[PDB]
Order: structure tokens, then C-alpha cells, then sequence
């Protein structure tokens, strides 16, 4: 396991809407977990959303229960997180980062990519 | 954590560990077991325990509800556990007629197998001491067979049924109906003697095992393999079904033990350390037994393979000798049977309380109606004991022998692992139950338990049943009997009677479910959320 | 959600001294689900301890940890000028997924 890379940041209208990328490299992505991880402008770290190794089990945040949607390309080796309606706070740095273990923390994180509303 | 640990040393030993596995070695020529033995405890065994963990927690619903959401096609091995269950109830019970009947025959200022000038003996006796100096019969062994067993020559013979071992029966039953009426088990400050007093014991008894004058031998014949000419079929087939018999699992119990625990826990921590310190314990009472065995060669000059019957008797057989030669015989003979009682019974409420359970989930509607609970374990104890009675002829030997060899162990355990471990794998998805186990326990099984469940343990499954019938021995009791060919079609009825309920509920629902047949089959295959 | 909070928001400090961090939950969480991150300035986080005493492939020994129940600390044995980072207690017990407020050392 090596490299993980995000795409898709970016500048879109408040209420819009936008998706984006996370390429991986170096692992057998179709076997681990993967999880999105927001950093705000003030530096703290929230959780966005979890999907499992195999897509059956989705966990989201409250803040974006309803409004963010997450996915994965196993033959693609590529994940992807869509935005609905975005909300003025959700202007951040998004990391997709690796997380199978649940006793061994997010092992892994890709360079991120900010993403502005105005 | 205390408690904790105190209760998984206390709640999953029992009378596999302390009686059953005895015997099996010593019938198999004992070192060579242990080969068999710890090829079944890894790569099946502890493997296939943790899925049993895992399947009851993951559904939160008995043998019978699981299978439906894994693969509604395999859902009959719901059925063939329960009815292992039953079969497995019938006759273990009878372990705790005897040792009720061994208890009261304790209470006398001098035990009836110290010495033969009571009635029930052979003029062919010789005191255990006197006899290194033919056909000579040790005492314990003939008070075994003529007082306590009352052995007649055969199946063919059922003779008298002996009122005594039927007033144990009932009164075991009696003790069991009553306990689970009012849900009554272990759980108080009482749990620091009763979980605690079988190793004390054991400790107890291994120490006078080793020390006995003859223990290097039984310990050289223990552990010493013979594995240019042991390795016959029926040995193998022993090996991996002590494994899953002391395990209990294709009982199905651990399903019900998994499923009430709460999710969030270490599950696989607490498998491994409870699987593993079960096949301690029976390793480490292995020697107390063949100790005491050596022991009785050294003073009789006489092969160990020949000191003791090999059948089911073994364990009354060394234990009594033992206690026999330590200060105030009388107290430890009671200590020891008091001990073994409690050990029995702790696994027996469990084994009724998930035969009651399964049957009453799979028709709540009637069971479920109040007072029907009550008079329905009334029920099932009334024709459990009806049916005990067979074992306590004169000639009840033979068939608790013929029960604990086809009923609840052998190839019958070997078919429902099989397909336990072919559904998850291969029908269900490995990938897909690693996920499931991943959103459980938070991290996957790893490549041991994924390549045990996959490759692993349908190859010993099937290849100790095909090597069992490609080489076939017929069931012998103690080594110079023949079972009848009836009996053995009886036995293989049981077994069959067990095994058949994968094939008869898999052709079942393919007939009572509409559509083509592929439709069916893709219908009946697919899970349920 | 089980809110996590760090107390020595931020904190100066010199070669060689010793220092350490807190961490503190809403509710108890267990000793294995419970992590640090290290972030430098202008670059991703990186995980440093896991199961709240083990460490990472590329963490120095001088860092371990140390906790249970609700609250959670990391000490350094002796700093050098290469620890200047922003540190993250996470929680991993149960969703959703809460991270510390995050302490930097300044120095
Ligand atoms: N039948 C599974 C329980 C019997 S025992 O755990 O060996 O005592
Ligand atoms: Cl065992």
C-alpha cells in the first residue's frame, strides 16, 4: 500500500452541487475500507463518511446524512464522494483516507483537495 | 475483567473434557491421537468455533433463523443441529445416571471396589495388590461391569431394567425439569466454588496421577505416537469429532452463546482464548487418566492397552482406582463425584435450555402462550427419560455405546461443518462474511480463518469421510464384541436421521417456492437483509 | 455524538524538554479504539499511535501513550525541533467518528 490521490476541488455556487475523486495505488482497493475526513479553514479535522470494503455497509455523518452521497469503483480503483446541496460551512481540504482496522486508525491519507463555495 | 475471565473458565468445560476425551485416546492407542487431534484443532476447530460465534451474533436469532438470512436453501442445517441436540440429550444424561449411582454408593465406610468380597464378584478376582505374585479381574473393573452396569452379553440382550440407575435418571431429569422451570443457573457469589471446584479437582488428582509408582509408563504410552501403524480411519474420524463434540459446536448452542453478547466486543480474543483452554484442559487431564493407567499396568503386569475396557467405562474405571489410595478414601470419592455432577449439569441446563429455545422459535405461536413453556420442558424431559430408560437395561451399555458413536459425533458433525463452511465460503461469500465480520468486530478474520473456511475444512471433512468409507470398520465396544448388522443399521439410522435434513429441506423449498426452476434456486440462494 | 476535546489547546515549547497532551471524551470509549494523528504545518495528517499505546511504522520511540475510559493522554520522553506539529486524538468506537480539538507545539 503506497498512494492514495483526490481530485475535483474546486469553486462552486452555495446549493450546488459537486463530486468528487479519490485514485488508489498500491493495495488491493477492492479490500479495505475507505473514509472521507473534512478540514475546515480553522484546521479541525470532522468525519464525512464511511463506506466498507465491499459497499454494502454506508455510515455517514449527521451534519451530511442526507446530503452527501458515497461510492466506490472497485474495477476502477477509485472513490468517489457526490454533494448534493452544499451548505456554506462545507468549504474545506477533503482527505480520503484508508481505514479497514477500526483498532488501527486511518492508516493511510491522500494529499486533499480544497473545495470553496461563494 | 475478573469476572469475565472467571466465567469463560467456568461455563464451557464439561464432561467432553474430562470423560469423553479419555477414552477416545486410550481406544486409539493413545499418542497416536494426538497427531489427528492437533491437525483438527487448527485448520477446522478453533476456525470453524469462531464462525459458530459469529453466525448467532451477526443474525441475533437461533440455529433455525440464522440459516434463513444467510442462505434460505441451507436453512435445514438448522434442523440437523437441533436434532443433534436431541439425539445428544437422550443419552448424555445417562453419564450423570451413573455418577449419581457411583455418589450413593460412596456413602460407606469402605468404597465397594476396594476390595472383592462383596456378592456381585467373580471367583476369578485377585486384590489389585495380590495379583503381580491368567484370568484374573481386577475389583473396580468387575464392580463396573456386575454392580453399577449389571453388562449383559450383548445388545441382543437387553435383560432386567435396573430400577436403581432409573431412580438416578429421574431424579437428574427431576433436577434439570425443576431448574429450568424457574430458570435457575450459576450466577451469584455460588460461581467462585462452582466454577472453580472441577479444576481444583483435576489439580487434585493429577498430582496423585503423577505420583503414582507406575506413571512414567502411561505417560510414555500417552504421548509416544505410533504413527507408521496407528493410522487407520476410525482414528481420524475420532480426532476431528472429539474436536467438534467438545466444542459443541454443530450443536448449535454457540448460537445461542453468541447471540446473547453484546456486539461490541473482541469476539475473536474471546474465542481463541476459550477454544484453546478447552483443548488445554483436556490435554492436561489426559494425564492424570494415563498416569493412573501406567499405574495399574506397573501393579498387574499387563500391557496398558489391556489394564482398562475401552469403552465408555474408562473414566469409572481410573478415577474410583485413584481415589481408592488417598487419605480417607470416602470423602474424595464423594468430593469427586460431587464434582463431576456439578460439571454435567452445568452443560446440561445449557443443552436444554437451547433445545427448548429452538423449538419454541420455530413455532412460537403455540409454545410461546404462557404455561405452554412450563408444560412443554415437562414435555421434552418425559420423552428424554422414556427414552434413557434403554440405556439402563442390563444390556443399556451397548446402546449408550452405540449413541455416542453415531448420534452425536462422527461423520454426522464432519457432514454439518462441511456444509457450514462450504455455504459461508463459496454460496454466501467469504468476501462478503468478511465485510460482515469487519462492520461486526471492526477488522477482517486475516488469511487463517479465511483459507480454514475455504480450503482447510471442506478438505478434511470430506477426505476423513470418503477415508472412512473407502476403509470401513464396523463399532466394537470394548475391543473383543461385534455389534449385530441390525444395530449398526440403527446407528447409521441416527446419524442419517441427522444428517439427511440438508438435503430434505434444500429439495423442500426448491418444490414449495413458485417460478422456473433457476428463478428458484437464484430466489432461495440469495440472502435476507 | 460522542464529542472529543483536547485541554492544552496550545502550548510553547524548547529542545529537549519533556511534554505531553490530553485527551478527553463525552462518553468512555475502549483503549483499543482510540488514536493520534500527527499533521505538520502544510501537509496531510499522518496516523502516529494506535490502540493508545502502540506506534506507528515512522514515528520516533521517544512518543507513547497512555489511558482509559473516558480520558486518553500522549507523552514525549525528550523533544526535538522535528516534533513541531499538530496533534489529533480520535475516538473509533462508535459513529460518528469524532476528532479532538487538535494541540500544537509551537517550538
Ligand atoms: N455437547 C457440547 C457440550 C459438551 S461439553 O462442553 O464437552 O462438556
Ligand atoms: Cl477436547
Amino acid at each position: 500500500e503506497v498512494q492514495l490521490v483526490e481530485s475535483g476541488g474546486g469553486l462552486v455556487k452555495p446549493g450546488g452541487s459537486l463530486k468528487l475523486s479519490c485514485a488508489a495505488s498500491g493495495f488491493t482497493f477492492s479490500s479495505y475500507a475507505m473514509s472521507w475526513v473534512r478540514q475546515s479553514p480553522e484546521k479541525r479535522l470532522e468525519w464525512v463518511a464511511e463506506i466498507s470494503s465491499g459497499g454494502r455497509y454506508i455510515y455517514y455523518s449527521d451534519t451530511v446524512t442526507g446530503r452527501f452521497t458515497i461510492s466506490r469503483d472497485n474495477a476502477r480503483n477509485i472513490l468517489h464522494l457526490e454533494m448534493s446541496s452544499l451548505r456554506s460551512e462545507d468549504t474545506a481540504m477533503y482527505y480520503c483516507a484508508r481505514g479497514e482496522v477500526r483498532q488501527r486508525g486511518f492508516d493511510y491519507w491522500g494529499q486533499g483537495t480544497t473545495l470553496t463555495v461563494s | 475483567k475478573i469476572d469475565f475471565v472467571l466465567s469463560v473458565a467456568g461455563g464451557f468445560v464439561g464432561l467432553g473434557n474430562v470423560w469423553r476425551f479419555p477414552y477416545l485416546c486410550y481406544k486409539n492407542g493413545g499418542g497416536a491421537f494426538l497427531i489427528p487431534y492437533f491437525i483438527f484443532l487448527f485448520g477446522s476447530g478453533l476456525p470453524v468455533f469462531f464462525l459458530e460465534i459469529i453466525i448467532g451474533q451477526y443474525t441475533s436469532e437461533g440455529g433455525i433463523t440464522c440459516w434463513e438470512k444467510i442462505c434460505p436453501l441451507f436453512s435445514g442445517i438448522g434442523y440437523a443441529s437441533v436434532v443433534i441436540v436431541s439425539l445428544l440429550n437422550v443419552y448424555y444424561i445417562v453419564i450423570l445416571a451413573w455418577a449419581t449411582y457411583y455418589l450413593f454408593q460412596s456413602f460407606q465406610k469402605e468404597l465397594p471396589w476396594a476390595h472383592c468380597n462383596h456378592s456381585w464378584n467373580t471367583p476369578h478376582c485377585m486384590e489389585d495388590t495380590m495379583r503381580k505374585n491368567t484370568n484374573f479381574t481386577s475389583p473396580v473393573i468387575e464392580f463396573w461391569e456386575r454392580n453399577v452396569l449389571s453388562l449383559s452379553p450383548g445388545i441382543d440382550h437387553p435383560g432386567s431394567l435396573k430400577w436403581d440407575l432409573a431412580l438416578c435418571l429421574l431424579l437428574v431429569w427431576l433436577v434439570c425439569f425443576f431448574c429450568i422451570w424457574k430458570g435457575v443457573r450459576s450466577t451469584g457469589k455460588v460461581v467462585y466454588f462452582t466454577a472453580t471446584f472441577p479444576f481444583a479437582m483435576l489439580l487434585v488428582l493429577l498430582v496423585r496421577g503423577l505420583t503414582l509408582p507406575g506413571a512414567g509408563a502411561g505417560i510414555k504410552f500417552y504421548l509416544y505416537p505410533d504413527i507408521t501403524r496407528l493410522e487407520d480411519p476410525q482414528v481420524w474420524i475420532d480426532a476431528g469429532t472429539q474436536i467438534f463434540f467438545s466444542y459443541a459446536i454443530c450443536l448449535g448452542a454457540m448460537t445461542s452463546l453468541g447471540s446473547y453478547n453484546k456486539y461490541h466486543n473482541n469476539v475473536y480474543r474471546d474465542c481463541m482464548l476459550l477454544g484453546c483452554l478447552n483443548s488445554g484442559t483436556s490435554f492436561v487431564s489426559g494425564f492424570a487418566i494415563f498416569s493412573i493407567l501406567g499405574f495399574m499396568a506397573q501393579e498387574q503386569g499387563v500391557d496398558i492397552a489391556d489394564v482398562a475396557e475401552s469403552g465408555p467405562g474408562l473414566a469409572f474405571i481410573a478415577y474410583p482406582k485413584a481415589v481408592t489410595m488417598m487419605p480417607l478414601p470416602t470423602f474424595w470419592s464423594i468430593l469427586f463425584f460431587i464434582m463431576l455432577l456439578l460439571l454435567g449439569l452445568d452443560s446440561q441446563f445449557v443443552e436444554v435450555e437451547g433445545q427448548i429455545t429452538s423449538l419454541v422459535d420455530l413455532y412460537p405461536s403455540f409454545l410461546r402462550k404462557g404455561y405452554r413453556r412450563e408444560i412443554f420442558i415437562a414435555f421434552v424431559c418425559s420423552i428424554s427419560y422414556l427414552l434413557g430408560l434403554t440405556m439402563v437395561t442390563e444390556g443399556g451399555m451397548y446402546v449408550f455405546q452405540l449413541f455416542d458413536y453415531y448420534a452425536a459425533s462422527g461423520v454426522c458433525l464432519l457432514w454439518v461443518a462441511f456444509f457450514e463452511c462450504f455455504v459461508i465460503a463459496w454460496i454466501y461469500g467469504g468476501n462478503r462474511f468478511s465485510e460482515d465480520i469487519r462492520d461486526m468486530i471492526g477488522f477482517p478474520p486475516g488469511p487463517w480463518m479465511k483459507y480454514s473456511w475455504a480450503v482447510i475444512t471442506p478438505v478434511l471433512c470430506v477426505g476423513c469421510f470418503i477415508f472412512s468409507l473407502v476403509k470401513y470398520v464396523p463399532l466394537t465396544y470394548n475391543k473383543t464384541y461385534v455389534y449385530p448388522n441390525w444395530a449398526i443399521g440403527l446407528g447409521w439410522s441416527l446419524a442419517l436421521s441427522s444428517m439427511l435434513c440438508v438435503p430434505l429441506v434444500i429439495v423442500i423449498r426448491l418444490c414449495q417456492t413458485e417460478g422456473p426452476f433457476l428463478v428458484r434456486v437464484k430466489y432461495l440462494l440469495t440472502p435476507r437483509e | 455524538e460522542n464529542v472529543l476535546t483536547q485541554s492544552p489547546a496550545i502550548m510553547s515549547t524548547s529542545p529537549g524538554e519533556k511534554v505531553t497532551m490530553t485527551c478527553r471524551a463525552s462518553s468512555s470509549v475502549g483503549s483499543s479504539y482510540l488514536h493520534w494523528y500527527q499533521q505538520k504545518s502544510g501537509a496531510s495528517p499522518k496516523l502516529w499511535i494506535y490502540s493508545t499505546s502502540n506506534l506507528a511504522s515512522g514515528v520516533p520511540a521517544r512518543f507513547s501513550g497512555s489511558g482509559s475510559g473516558t480520558s486518553y493522554s500522549l507523552t514525549i520522553s525528550s523533544v526535538e525541533a522535528e516534533d513541531a506539529a499538530t496533534y489529533y486524538c480520535q475516538q473509533f468506537s462508535g459513529y460518528p467518528l469524532t476528532f479532538g480539538s487538535g494541540t500544537k507545539l509551537e517550538m
